């Protein structure tokens, strides 16, 4: 099974949190602008249609078990002039309310805790000819997992990143049986200081730095149907741990430890690549890929079909995705609901994932 | 009483064209 | 009406004349942690080593195949 996968902290920022990209097979960065193209790609905020969205995505977990538990984002953006935008998004992971109970006079006044994690990013986007753009992010991650009791802080772990993306996007060219587009995304993700859960240097964990590389293709027939059929490769800029032994049985791989943990991350986005014998080959296997097929219907009806592989030797996330999204006049809603196709259990089966976008102000033509 | 991909490429040629006069 | 508490690693269960039939414990991973089909309105010693988790989910089937549902903290 799962054979050495990386260790990085606070990996709910690697989490799908709309219910477009997840119907996708987790994967925006070279898809059509949307209000949601804060995590996968936020340049592509450049080529919005509309001049103003919000939107709200809902991702329970454990739907069976309980309530409460589920990562929500809220997404703003807004394009002031037709080059640049601005954008602003909030990811936001937690338990709901847990009340810390003894029997104690049930009466007894209770204290609630609410043990969370979220991600506040801001993005600006400008276009820099007429068919690419780029843009920059900031984000600042909280984790307050923790509940204090005695012996135990619950103090929150704070960090910062930067997102650098592109976006190219050609107009529609002719062929012989349609006129489609062609699109293509790069972003390079969680670019910042080690994130300290205990507030020791020490003991510091990278954040989940990654690079995604995609590219799309619009059909375009009969000027009301469309098939956009997008794949999307990740890979994550941290250094992988050491495994069984890489030259005193523990003493070798303590010290192996020891070195992988004593790099820094500046240095660990450039030690992701290669550190292999082999060439490529060897190294596809740090490679997650994904492909999405896209049908849609007058701009108003969405149906998505996307296929989600990663590497069983490291995280073992495999599945396929179904996905529909509506627009009634200014509403767009959005569903996901995804088949596991791995032996691990993925902790978003049985789950249908949910989405809302408003959508107002001025509009952009297309170029 | 007062060959389709050339048709869509001349769409587009007039698309382009329109609404690169219009905004100037 | 239903409470649960946890005082010294151990869960306590109280239903005002209300009777369980079986109690399931949780992770937040949802992995089955401890279960019991003979609840007796008693208390619950849960094996206290769980890797640094203390969110808990407990599931309480009544005499009717209603369902209460709890999270607590381990403690
Ligand atoms: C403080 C925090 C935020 C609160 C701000 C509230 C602002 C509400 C904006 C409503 C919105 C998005 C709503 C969807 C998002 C909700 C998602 C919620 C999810 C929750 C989980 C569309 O909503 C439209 O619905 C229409 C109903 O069909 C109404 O049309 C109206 O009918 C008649 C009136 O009766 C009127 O005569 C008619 O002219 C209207 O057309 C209006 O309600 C509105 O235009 C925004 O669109 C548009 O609204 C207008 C103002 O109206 C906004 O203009 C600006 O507003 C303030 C700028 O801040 C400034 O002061 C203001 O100077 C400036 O002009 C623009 O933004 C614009 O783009």
């Amino acid at each position: 099974d799962i054979e050495r996968p990386i260790t990085t902290g606070v990996p709910f920022l690697l989490v799908a949190a709309d219910a477009r990209a997840a119907g996708l097979g987790d994967q925006g960065v070279a898809t059509s602008s949307d209000v949601f193209s804060q995590q996968w790609n936020p340049a592509k905020y450049a080529f919005a249609e509309d001049a103003q969205g919000l939107s709200i995505s809902y991702t329970p977990y454990l739907t069976d078990l309980a309530n409460d538990i589920s990562l929500g984002q809220v997404t703003y953006y807004n394009k002031i002039n037709d080059r640049s935008a601005f954008a602003g998004s909030f990811r936001y992971f937690g338990f709901g309310g847990i009340e810390l109970r003894q029997t104690g006079d049930p009466n007894e006044p209770t204290r609630e805790v609410n043990p969370n994690e979220f991600a506040l990013d801001g993005s600006y986007s400008l276009k820099l000819s007429e068919t690419f753009s780029m843009a920059v992010a900031a984000r600042y991650i909280r984790s307050n997992l923790k509940v204090a009791t005695e012996e135990i802080d619950a103090s929150a772990a704070g960090s910062f990143a930067v997102d650098v993306a592109g976006f190219y996007q050609s107009e529609e060219i002719a062929y012989s049986d349609f006129n489609g587009r062609w699109r293509a995304g790069f972003n390079i993700q969680n670019l910042g200081p080690k994130i300290s859960y205990d507030h020791d240097d020490l003991s510091a964990n990278f954040l989940p730095a990654n690079l995604r590389v995609g590219g799309g293709f619009d059909f375009i027939f009969d000027d009301y149907n469309k098939l956009g059929v997008s794949l999307e490769l990740t890979k994550l800029l941290v250094p992988t741990p050491p495994g069984p032994g890489t030259p005193s049985q523990s003493q070798a791989d303590e010290a192996n430890y020891k070195k992988y943990k004593d790099i820094g991350w500046v240095s660990g986005i450039f030690k992701s690549f290669g550190d292999a014998p082999g060439g490529f080959s060897e190294e596809l296997k740090e490679i997650t890929y994904s492909a999405a097929a896209e049908y849609m219907y007058q701009d108003a009806f969405a149906m998505r079909l996307g296929y989600y592989h990663e590497s069983p030797m490291k995280g073992a996330k495999q599945f396929f995705s179904l996905g529909a999204g509506f627009k009634y006049s200014m509403i767009k809603v959005d569903v996901s609901y995804l088949f596991s196709a791995s032996k691990v259990k993925n902790p978003l089966e049985n789950t249908l994932r949910f989405s809302l976008t408003f959508n107002f102000g001025d509009k952009y033509e297309t170029y | 009483n007062r060959p389709a991909m050339a048709d869509r490429q001349k769409a587009l040629d007039e698309r382009r064209a329109a609404r690169e006069k219009l905004i100037e | 009406s239903f409470y649960v508490s946890v005082k010294d690693k151990t869960i306590k269960l109280n239903s005002t004349e209300d009777v369980m039939r079986e109690v399931s414990i949780f992770d937040i991973s949802g992995k089955l942690l401890y279960n019991n089909k003979k609840v007796e309105n008693t208390e619950f010693q849960v094996s206290n080593f769980q890797s640094g988790n203390q969110v808990l989910i407990v599931k309480v089937t009544l005499d009717n195949g209603n369902i209460i549902t709890k999270k607590i903290v381990f403690n």
